[PDB]
């Protein structure tokens, strides 16, 4: 960013502060937030097993781990929806079960394990 | 031009494309209320711990409508269980259904119209809809439904309804030459199906300029798709005063919490950040009452939606202005940004005329009614003819029926029907 | 009005609703159901309704030979249809409440 | 306080108004500007106009 | 001091009022010209004065 000579702040339409100058040495530095968001718990019904997924939404787990054994347990697996922790990738397509969203679903299913996938509309035909 | 002996005949017809615009969801948005409220500030926080389960209550809110939200979207689009696909030859008749179909010529299998739909809609603010959060506790959640398989639905629905009719919302698909499909159409509003047969071409070729000229109205014009936009642009503006209430006073002596605990003790900076608290508690609650009202409405919506999808595509139509203005003939779909489009075709009648009319035919001592169809008489003679179209045929035994003598009806003329089987009993 | 509290008039007189009612009575009157769909086509009404017993499953043939007494049987009763709204007060409540 | 309550029960209530609206729209436009066959929508019978 | 709320009161008040014209609108202006009755009132024995 271009400051004129005499100004200092940046502000942004919502009137928050995104650049600063640096008073020492004269040059500009943009202002960033640190990531944040909720955490979610993808389970089947303790009447079928104990184990659970885990989805940090809406964060590039790269820096994931700052319970811990559920920060590197078996996967860092990437997706639009966040990071998702604890849960298997196939390459097969079935309907979806537990929605975790952007077009994934994930289930429960073979020594079983939990799965994630890309949803499947349905069977092709041609008339 | 009122009078009890005329009535006005339609002699020709025209084919009419109109279009129908419905918003169908919004945005999912879900919110932090401890970092909203007073942020990295323990202090704060324990001064919140007095009201209980606000928050809770927030949260449990604006979940119930994220998740109505991708309710909505399956139930309008998702009404097959099966995908179906168009043959690569192209022998509809004559028709030319080239702008609706998928051009696999794209990253994403979209066809031009629906292109043109996805380039008219522009959101003013950026990054308001992969990053995806904004300054203080506010997050939107992406949809369940990637725009790439709500066009594999839409091309499923309109190959079925190309291929197969109306038999592939009853049961399994059932192919059938396009003409014939078209005959029935008409059949089904009351006009003869040879009426087709003996224009068919003529048909074609409304039909084509009227897509023509519906991709010029909307590749022109730029106010036709308000209704979706107005829907961001509502959601935008909520938003961002919900950002803009975090730098008002509310009666304390600043609106920075830092400046309130770094420049006082801690028995004084209480009664401080304790309006702010309440100020900045009583915004989040009118943004979640108002979120919730919109929410009712555009379920509404929705609902409509889906109805008229079940009704005007899968099947024809008989409500009056259901489904568009005329006589509905069929109906086709697209997607759009938040919302689906409707192409209607339907039939208008045209060059009419006059002519003398009677209810009855007194021949014998008998009175004979059109059994159905209306009498007509050019000036000299009398034919019998369509309700809907004009094609005049000589009176005889077989398009008429007899009840009674003929002293009782109100204005019944004399002729003479004629009897087939006379001429074969008579020449033989 | 005191405080702040304005009411704004519509924006369509009541003499204006009126005239598009009377404009809805003539067309059906005069042309059937044919004016919501195109241009208005004029008919006699004793076969507009011949077409419309046709509709309900009704031969036609039933209406032609008991016009008259349909004929009185509709006007009795909208005369009492009148009176019922000219003696009683309570009929209009849905409106009202508003 | 006072107004904040008061425009939230407004805002209910017209929507309430908006439904009955549009289907006051529907029947003007089936029921008189032609023949229905949905039973009780126009009327307790047959219906004729 | 207390930030927007008046403009919200007025936007939302303002927006229930063009609804009311918009539902009216709706309701009533579904044909497109003015049709009249002739002056010979000769409608097969029926009556509508
Ligand atoms: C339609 O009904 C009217 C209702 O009154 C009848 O004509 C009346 O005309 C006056 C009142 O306007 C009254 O003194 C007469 O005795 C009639 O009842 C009539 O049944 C019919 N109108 C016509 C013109 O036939
Ligand atoms: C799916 O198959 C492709 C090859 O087509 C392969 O590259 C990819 O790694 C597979 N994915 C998984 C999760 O095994
Ligand atoms: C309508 O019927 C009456 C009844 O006899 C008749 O006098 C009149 O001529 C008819 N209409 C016309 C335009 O002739
Ligand atoms: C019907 O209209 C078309 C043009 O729209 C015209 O070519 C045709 O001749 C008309 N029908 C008759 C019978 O003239
Ligand atoms: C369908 O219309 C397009 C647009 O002009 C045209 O290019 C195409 O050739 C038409 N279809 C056929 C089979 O000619
Ligand atoms: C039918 O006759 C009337 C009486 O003159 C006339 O006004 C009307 O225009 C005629 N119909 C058409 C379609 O021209
Ligand atoms: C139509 O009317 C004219 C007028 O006399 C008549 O000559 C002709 O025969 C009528 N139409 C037919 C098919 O006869
Ligand atoms: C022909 O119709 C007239 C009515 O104008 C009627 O008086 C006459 O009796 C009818 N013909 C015969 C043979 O009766």
């Amino acid at each position: 960013k271009k400051f004129l000579p005499f100004q200092q702040f940046g502000r942004d339409i919502a009137d928050t502060t995104d650049a600063v100058r640096d008073p020492q040495t004269l040059e500009i530095l943009d202002i960033t937030p640190c990531s944040f968001g909720g955490v979610s718990v993808i389970t089947p019904g303790t009447n079928t097993s104990n184990q659970v997924a885990v989805l940090y939404q809406g964060v590039n787990c790269t820096e994931v781990p700052v319970w811990r054994v559920y920060s590197t347990g078996s996967n860092v697996f990437q997706t639009r929806a966040g990071c998702l922790i604890g849960a298997e990738h196939v390459n097969n397509s079935y309907e979806c079960d537990i929605p975790i969203g952007a077009g994934i679903c994930a289930s429960y299913q073979t020594s079983q394990s939990i799965i994630a996938y890309t949803m499947s509309l349905g069977a092709e035909n041609s008339v | 031009a009122y009078s009890n002996n005329s009535i006005a005949i339609p002699t020709n017809f025209t084919i009419s494309v109109t279009t129908e615009i419905l918003p169908v969801s919004m945005t999912k948005t879900s919110v932090d209320c401890t970092m909203y409220i007073c942020g990295d500030s323990t202090e704060c926080s324990n001064l919140l711990l007095q009201y209980g389960s606000f928050c809770t209550q927030l949260n449990r809110a604006l979940t119930g409508i994220a998740v109505e939200q991708d309710k909505n979207t399956q139930e309008v689009f998702a009404q097959v269980k099966q995908i179906y696909k168009t043959p690569p030859i192209k022998d509809f008749g004559g028709f030319n259904f080239s702008q609706i179909l998928p051009d696999p010529s794209k990253p994403s299998k979209r066809s031009f119209i629906e292109d043109l739909l996805f380039n008219k809609v522009t959101l003013a603010d950026a990054g308001f809809i992969i990053c995806a959060q904004k300054f203080n506790g506010l997050t939107v959640l992406p949809p369940l439904l990637t725009d790439e398989m709500i066009a594999q639905y839409t091309s499923a629905l309109l190959a079925g309804t190309i291929t197969s009719g109306w038999t592939f919302g009853a049961g399994a698909a059932l192919q059938i030459p396009f003409a014939m499909q078209m005959a029935y159409r008409f059949n089904g509003i009351g006009v003869t199906q040879n009426v087709l047969y003996e224009n068919q071409k003529l048909i074609a070729n409304q039909f084509n300029s009227a897509i023509g000229k519906i991709q010029d109205s909307l590749s022109s014009t730029a106010s036709a798709l308000g209704k979706l936009q107005d829907v961001v642009n509502q959601n935008a503006q909520a938003l961002n005063t919900l950002v803009k209430q975090l730098s008002s006073n509310f009666g304390a002596i600043s609106s920075v919490l830092n400046d309130i605990l770094s420049r006082l003790d801690p028995p004084e900076a209480e009664v401080q950040i304790d309006r702010l608290i309440t100020g900045r508690l009583q915004s989040l609650q009118t943004y979640v009452t108002q979120q919730l009202i919109r929410a009712a409405e555009i379920r509404a919506s929705a609902n409509l939606a889906a109805t008229k999808m079940s009704e005007c595509v899968l099947g024809q139509s008989k409500r009056v202005d259901f489904c568009g203005k005329g006589y509905h003939l069929m109906s086709f779909p697209q997607s759009a940004p938040h919302g689906v489009v409707f192409l209607h075709v339907t039939y208008v009648p045209a060059q009419e005329k006059n002519f003398t009319t009677a209810p009855a035919i007194c021949h014998d001592g008998k009175a004979h009614f059109p059994r159905e169809g209306v009498f007509v008489s050019n000036g000299t003679h009398w034919f019998v003819t369509q309700r809907n179209f004009y094609e005049p045929q000589i009176i005889t035994t077989d398009n008429t029926f007899v009840s009674g003598n003929c002293d009782v009806v109100i204005g019944i003329v004399n002729n003479t029907v004629y009897d087939p089987l006379q001429p074969e009993l008579d020449s033989f």
